[PDB]
This record gives C-alpha cells, sequence and structure tokens, in this order.
C-alpha cells in the first residue's frame, strides 16, 4: 500500500515449531 | 453533533492524522517544531518564522529543531499547541477543530498532569466537541482484529508491553521503560563521533536517524560479532561525503537489549516482554507467549524479531510454544485501531463530552479512561 | 566453649546484630550488596568491589544496589554469605564465628531448603559451635516482657501474625502475606511516576525508601481523602531539587491494608490480625484481642494505629475491648527479645550444636524449632 | 627494560614535555611548524626549512605557521612526526626514544582512528618499548592529590568536563565541545576587523593570541556590558603601532558561553558543566558541585571563575553549595599529574609495551586506555 515506510521479506510473524 | 472524528495518534518521533474509517492515515509528518538559526536579509524568504511538517523536512539546514515530547511527556506545550494547529489547518487537513470529536492517543503510565493539560488545549484553546484518549496496545490489537495479546511496542520515546487477554488489560502487568529509538539514535551518533565523523546541530542530528533507519541490523550473536572483524558499509549524505559506519551499525541496536551500554540500568526490550507475562496470572501465561504482537519503528531493524524470540527461547519456560507476531503496518498500527475505534457505535459511549468536562473537570476524564 | 552468644536478627530490608545482653543492638544496616556502575580508571579508588553496610550507604550513587533476601527467602545465598562474613568482619563485630554460638532469626512459614541452607553455611563455610534459628514474634514478646498476645509485624518483606497464650504459639492460626515495607516503596516509586517524578535506577531506588520513610501518613478514612483535593507538601532530595509528593504519600502506604491495589488479591495487615484471633480456639479469642504488639518497620506511619484499630472495631465482635500495644524500640524488638533469650540459661538445651548436626543433619534443626 | 620515562602532554596550543618525578615540565614551547615564506638568496641562513619550538617564536615573520592539531585531533600527521621528533631530539631532551618508556595525552571522545594512528608513530618510527594514552581530567587529579570532582577544562583546542567520583570516572557524563581557545582567538580577530585594525598572516595571526592573553575580561552580565559604552584602551603591538582594542576585548571569550556567536549550536563551557554533574546519578551530584576542577588556558580570562559561579547559581538547584577550586599552575596542571602517575610503580602494570602491541595491534591499545 501506500506511504513510506515499508519492510519486505520479514513475514508476518517468527514461531517455534508445535511438537506432539 | 457526531460527524466523522478525527484519529491524532501522537509520539515523540512521528504523528499520524486523519479521519476516521480509512485504511491509512493519509497525513504522516514528524513530531517536531523548526524555527530558523539565520537571519533573513533577503526578501521574500520563507515566511511564518516557524515549520512543521514537509517543509521543516526539505528545509532542514535552516531550521533550530527541538522535539516537544520526550518519552511519550510533552515538555514544551506550546510547541504542541503549535502541532496540533498546524494538523487541523488548511496545510493538512482542512477542516475545523470544532466539528469533528478527537482521538487522542497516550503511552501507559505518563504523567496524570500532561493528561489533564492535553484535554485543557483540545477543549479550551481549540474547542473540541468530544475527546477520548486511549492505549497503544489496546489500538494495535484492534487494527489486527485480536483481543488476547502481548504487545511489544517500540518508538521514538517509550518501549512498553500491555499483556491484554480476551479484552482484558492487565494494569499492574504493564512494563514501560524510557529507553527506545530517539536513545539509539542519540547513541549511534556518540560512536559516529569515536569512528571519527561529528554531528553536532539538530537539523544535522536527523542524518543519524536517517543512517539508522537504513543502516542497521542486530546480530544473533554479539560476541561472536564483536570477536570477528566488521567489513565497514558505506553511506552518502546529502552532502555527498561518503561515511565508513564500521561495528557502529550493529552495536547502536543492543542498547535496546542491553540498556547498560548508554549507563542506565533498565530491563531492556526481551525482559519486558518476558516480566509483562510473568507479572500476569499463571494460567494466562501460555496463551500471553503464543500471542506477542510487534508494533513502532524500532522492531524494524533487520534480525529483530530473530533475536527477540532467541531471548524469550533463553528466559522463558522450556517446550512452549513462541510465537511473535508482527503485521506489514507495524508503523501505523496504533493509527488503523483508532480509526477502528473511532468507526464503531460505542466509540460515542467511551469519550468525554466537552459539556461533561465543563461540569466536573480532570475527574471525568482520569474516570473514562479506566 | 559457652562464650557470649552473637544475635542476629535477619531480615529483607535491615540486617541488625550484636552480643548477647546488651540493651540495644549496636550493628544495624541495610541487607544490600552494591557493586561499582562505572568504571575506576583513576587509582586510589574505593578497593574491593563489593560493598556492604555504611560504605554503601556513603556510596550509593556509585554502586547498584541488590537485595538477596525478599518476602523472607533468600534468593542469591553468595550475598548473604558475604554480609554475614561482613558482620563478623574487623569493621563491625571485630570477633571469630568459632568462638560465639549465634542465634538466627527467620519469618514463619517459609522454605525448609532456605533454613536448611542457612544451616550449611553457619555451620561449615563459617565454623559456629552451635547454632540456634527462632521466630519474630516470640522474640517481640520477650521483649515487650509479655507471655499472651497476637504480634502483629511488618518488616521490610513479610507481614504475618501468631497468636501466642501464655507460651503456646499456635502455628495453624498463623497467618501470613508478602505485601510489606518493599512493595509499599514500590507502590510509591510507581506512584511517583504517574505524578512525573521516575527513580529508575537501583540506586535512586533509596530515594523512595526515605520519602517513604519520612513524608507519607495513614488516612483513617479513604474515601473522604479520596473525595477532597491535596494541598501537594514538598519534599527536598539528596541533589537539592523540589518535589510536590501529591496525593500519592497517603495512597502509597493504603496497600497495606488494601492489597488489591497493587495487583494482589491477599488479606491485608487489618484482615490478618482479625483472621489470626479467629483461628484460634474460642477462649482465647478476648485475651488475643487485649494483646495486641506491632513490630518491625511499616507499623511506623503516621496513623496506622489509630486506622488498625478502626479496621478491628468493624470486623470484630461488638463490645469487645481492642488493645493495639505498641512500644518505643519496634523496629529492634524482635533483636532485643534475641539477646533475653541468649542471655537466659535455658537458651543451652534450645540450640543445635555443632556435633549433632555433624551426627545428625537437618532433621536435629526442623526438630529442635519445633 | 624500564627507565625514567617521558612524559609528552599533547595539545593543539602547547605541547609540554620532560621526565617522570619533576617539579614542573622543564619544556615547554608551541606546538607548530613554521615553514620559511621568503627565498633564501643570501649565504649564512637559518638551516633545516622546518622551524619547531623557541626558533619559531623567534622568527615567526619568516615562517608561514600552521598548527597540525585542531581540536584534540592533528590532521596532519607529518607534522605531528616532526614535532614528536624535536621534542626527542638533542634540541629539548637530549634521549633516544628506544630508552624511555612514553606518557601521551589526548582528549576524551576523539576519533578513534587517531588514537591507532598516534600508536602506530610511537612504536614503528620512533622504537618505544612501552607507551600509555591517558586522559587530561584524570591527570588533573592526581595533579591536585584528589580522587573527586568535575574536571573542566579548557586549552586551545577542545573544552571537556568530566565527572569522577572517588576514583570513578563515568564515561556517558562527559561533555565535550569545539570551542576553545583557538576559537576565540579567532573569533577575537574577527571583532578586530569590524573594529578596523584587520589581521590575515599567519605570523600575523599569533598577535591575536597575545591580544587575547592580555587585554581580555569576561564580564559578569553581557546586557549592562552593552549598555554601557567602553573606554577603549590601547595596546602596543610587537612592531610598535598602537591599537585601540574597544568592545571586541570583553565580547570575544563571551565566545566559550555564547557558541551562538560564530554560528554553531552548542552547550558552551557553563552548561557542560551542570550537564556532566546531571548525567551522574542522584547521590554523587552534589559531591561533584563541591568539588570542581579549572584546568588548561582559557580559564585564565579575567571574571571567569566569577561568570562560572553565577552560571552554576542560575542552573544548578537552590541551596547547594558550589565551589569551583583550581591550581596555582593552571597550564601545567595535566603534565605534573602524568609525571606523579608515571612514577608510581602501578604504571608497568597500565601501559602498552611493544611486544604486546606486536602480538595483538590496535585491540590491545584499545583495551588498556579504556
Amino acid at each position: 500500500m501506500a506511504d513510506p515506510k515499508y519492510a519486505d521479506l520479514p513475514g508476518i510473524a517468527r514461531n517455534e515449531p508445535d511438537v506432539y | 453533533i457526531a460527524n466523522q472524528p478525527v484519529v491524532i495518534d501522537n509520539g515523540s518521533g512521528v504523528i499520524k492524522a486523519g479521519f476516521a474509517g480509512d485504511q491509512i492515515p493519509k497525513y504522516c509528518f514528524p513530531n517536531y517544531v523548526g524555527r530558523p538559526k539565520h537571519v533573513r536579509v533577503m526578501a521574500g524568504a520563507l515566511e511564518g518564522d516557524i515549520f512543521i511538517g514537509p517543509k521543516a523536512e526539505e528545509h532542514r539546514g535552516l531550521l533550530s529543531i527541538r522535539y516537544p515530547m520526550e518519552h511519550g511527556i510533552v515538555k514544551d506545550w506550546n510547541d504542541m499547541e503549535r502541532i496540533w494547529q498546524y494538523v487541523y489547518s488548511k496545510e493538512q487537513l482542512q477542516t475545523f477543530s470544532e466539528e469533528h470529536p478527537v482521538l487522542l492517543t497516550e503511552a501507559p503510565l505518563n504523567p496524570r498532569k500532561n493528561r489533564e493539560r492535553a484535554a485543557e488545549v483540545f477543549f479550551e484553546t481549540f474547542n473540541v466537541p468530544a475527546l477520548f484518549i486511549s492505549m497503544q496496545a489496546v489500538l494495535s490489537l484492534y487494527a489486527t482484529g485480536r483481543t488476547t495479546g502481548v504487545v511489544l511496542d517500540s518508538g521514538d520515546g517509550v518501549t512498553h508491553a500491555v499483556p491484554i487477554y480476551e479484552g482484558f488489560a492487565m494494569p499492574h502487568s504493564i512494563m514501560r521503560i524510557d529507553i527506545a529509538g530517539r536513545d539509539v539514535s542519540r547513541f549511534l551518533r556518540l560512536y559516529l563521533r569515536k569512528e571519527g565523523y561529528d554531528f553536532h546541530s539538530s537539523s544535522e542530528f536527523e542524518i543519524v536517524k536517517a543512517i539508522k533507519e537504513r543502516a542497521c541490523y542486530l546480530s544473533i550473536n554479539p560476541q561472536k560479532d564483536e570477536t570477528l572483524e566488521t567489513e565497514k558499509a558505506q553511506y552518502y549524505l546529502p552532502d555527498g561525503s561518503t561515511i565508513e559506519i564500521g561495528p557502529s551499525r550493529f552495536r547502536a541496536p543492543e542498547l535496546l537489549f542491553r540498556p547498560d551500554l548508554i549507563g542506565e540500568e533498565s530491563e531492556g526490550i526481551h525482559e519486558v516482554l518476558v516480566f509483562a507475562i510473568q507479572k500476569s496470572d499463571m494460567d494466562l501465561r501460555r496463551t500471553l507467549f503464543s500471542n506477542i504482537v510487534l508494533s513502532g519503528g524500532s522492531t524494524l531493524f533487520k534480525g529483530f524479531g530473530d533475536r527477540l524470540l532467541s531471548e524469550v527461547k533463553k528466559l522463558a519456560p522450556k517446550d512452549v510454544k513462541i510465537r511473535i507476531s508482527a503485521p506489514q503496518e507495524r508503523l501505523y498500527s496504533t493509527w488503523i485501531g483508532g480509526s477502528i475505534l473511532a468507526s464503531l457505535d460505542t466509540f460515542k459511549k467511551m469519550w468525554v463530552s466537552k459539556k461533561e468536562y465543563e461540569e466536573d473537570g480532570a475527574r471525568s476524564i482520569h474516570r473514562k479512561t479506566f
């Protein structure tokens, strides 16, 4: 979208893997 | 009188403005008043003698800049009145203060005197029909669409972490520091002088912010980066003179994690996030760990969220699912939630009207916010 | 080897020390281990790098103060070992640990692991011939000269009520909260940030304790003081800067009676005192109401006993004579009783000898205390 | 190899040298390299064509003077190498560089590249066995005999206030400004052109320094002196022609307190002294105000110490004991402390040896200075 500052390819979140 | 209300997202670094029910703020400009250093001999000069917004960004070199807000606490009240007047004026909004209700923002655990004097400005000097003051964390969660969430924010003035769970903000679990983007930029400036390149003026200070925004990253292991020798990357000024930054680019944002570098023992960003989850009740901790939301400009460093994960893995209990979420629109997250909050029909009940302010005073404003 | 035994009244805030059969503890100093915040460049600086006692009180600004003991539960054992080593050293007592038997104090209902590790320190690291751990409430009654009475005390860590009747301590009628002087000082600090004046640093925390000690008073009716507007009395810091404290000075010590303000649903001092009298047997309640002994540091607030009476009048059965006794030397009441208990000829039978500890271990210490 | 070590007090205006354990530096000469403007036709002339020390002071008019060091930062490294070689040569010291260890001095918060290049010169061009770089503030306190106190200094290069409490220099409270004696002398010259008596040549520049040293004074109230009309007192030049100085004498050293006159928004001496004290922790501030040490040549203006106190009374908190102490030999303060520091037995542990430099490099020098 429009406006000066964005970050491209950080991702929405960083998550640990879910174990059983 | 229920017109389309205005959303003034305050902050020491940047001030966002616009109307309710919009996707993104149309009016974003940095929060400072610029006044000229030099004498105007020649006629046909830049009139007014007070510069706010894009004029001040364009003509930095002339203007002795000074920030009215430090750590979400307005020091110079005359300067903030001029900025809020500039926001309302024809150069930005093109509307009167009398028509629209106002949505103001503040950091949590601020001085109550500043909140009272803020209300005084909007009700007396400007003639506002209704004012409402809100938190950053509650607005960030409105923008995402969640209810559960720990909001680790990092603006220019303040860093804090309010743990909300299913629409229940816990006021005593709030952890706050006065270490943030401005102090990192001030710490980078001090390093650049130790490297060689000196900057001292207030117009010259914003170059250091631009270097900090562009060329800075957080090392995953700082001891490993210390032992190794850096590459020394370059940067071009508006002048054109090249600057070898060196190790100061990675050591600058370490102020956020190690606040002992500036010489002021605080918790740190990662410790504030853990302490906020720990101060809350036992059964709420695992849900608060799963919903960690990021916001503000000082979360935009390269490898910030990766390091913030690793610090939580070090501190928090083992075998727990950590999820540090962070939307695409982190900078305008607080404004978007305010625009969403303003558009809802419940907004009419929450605010403080002018009639209610004239009758009661400051006590009614303190009651309605909490 | 029956030398003059040493009484060490432990506590989170302050640590009193001295010999048995004395009128007042000669050696009182605050229980914390300060270590320097800055880098010593020049030679002839303060040597050692670990500061306990009056040197730490003199050079607060240099040292990052941290307490080893919270709520009568030692967290950092290495710091408490250094404090006890400082007590015995030539700067204070001028004696060896090998000569004198030790009288130790601990809060009731503490972790047994801490009591075992306390004994390990005194028997093995120091080479004490005989140790004896005792309760604070029993010693306070020894100092007054009574046998009967409930003992409400309020140190820096713990607030507890022990109902005792003619030398019969009732362990099941004991009440306890982890809400005391330190939490009141922490709650005052948070309130001064809401006023305006922040004291984030660890050395700067000691200024908040000094404000709490001097400029605080407990109002009788809290709702009446909330409706009325305060005068905002002044206070001078160690630097010289003036501070209007405002309504925080009276609302801060209210934590003791209302622990829902900090966000920790507990009983409160006045409820604990009534609960301890109620949980005891029916025939003892009226004698326990008449004999109520105050002790510790957080009983020294202005209008504390007046409010405590009013709260007992509210809760207790009607037409019952209440009497909240308060000695002159309330802070040293726990030590004075220890010095009295140490001076008695029965003391030789109560203690745990070194030979007895080497044979049995922790089980003998658990048996002799109760 | 532990010979009687050499002290080289480095400075932009003046450079002072000698040996350890001496009362006063025997070898004080100005830090510049004069080179002849005119052509040498006749034989039996001044040989060498590179003049340093008393020959350069004697023959000013011949030589195009240029200072290698500006603001404690050498620009022309070849000239400083020639000055250091002249110090060691038979014209001044009469010693070899290989025998004695070196005590060099530098201002705080300088470029680290200059510090490495300084070390390279002493270790490789000269063959020094051991080198040590130190701060001017720490040495001034060694000279006086104290450990506590702020060291305000003002030479020809830099003005900086370093707060040190009981041998603990606080690196994050070190204030610095590039507004010292050279900028005052440059500002005096610009004023004398406004008066009428212009100066342009480099040999002719040192006459302005002589005018600055002799006929100048700092008034208490600058607005009162501005309203009043000056007497226009005289001064005779080295030629013989008289100069009526006028208001240029008193307004010239005002630059140190008002840096807006030259056109550079900085703190000023009086603000730097207060800011350095304010940046430190609360408990150390009152002791830092009681111990203020002056140093350098630009503290020798008439009514400077009286103006400093008036400015401290204005800025600092009320009812605080201010005391601006100073040595008798304010110019030789930093050297005497270095000579004291060099003669101590600990000095062997502090320095960077030649073997240690050859192994590690610049990192070992950055590990030993700070």
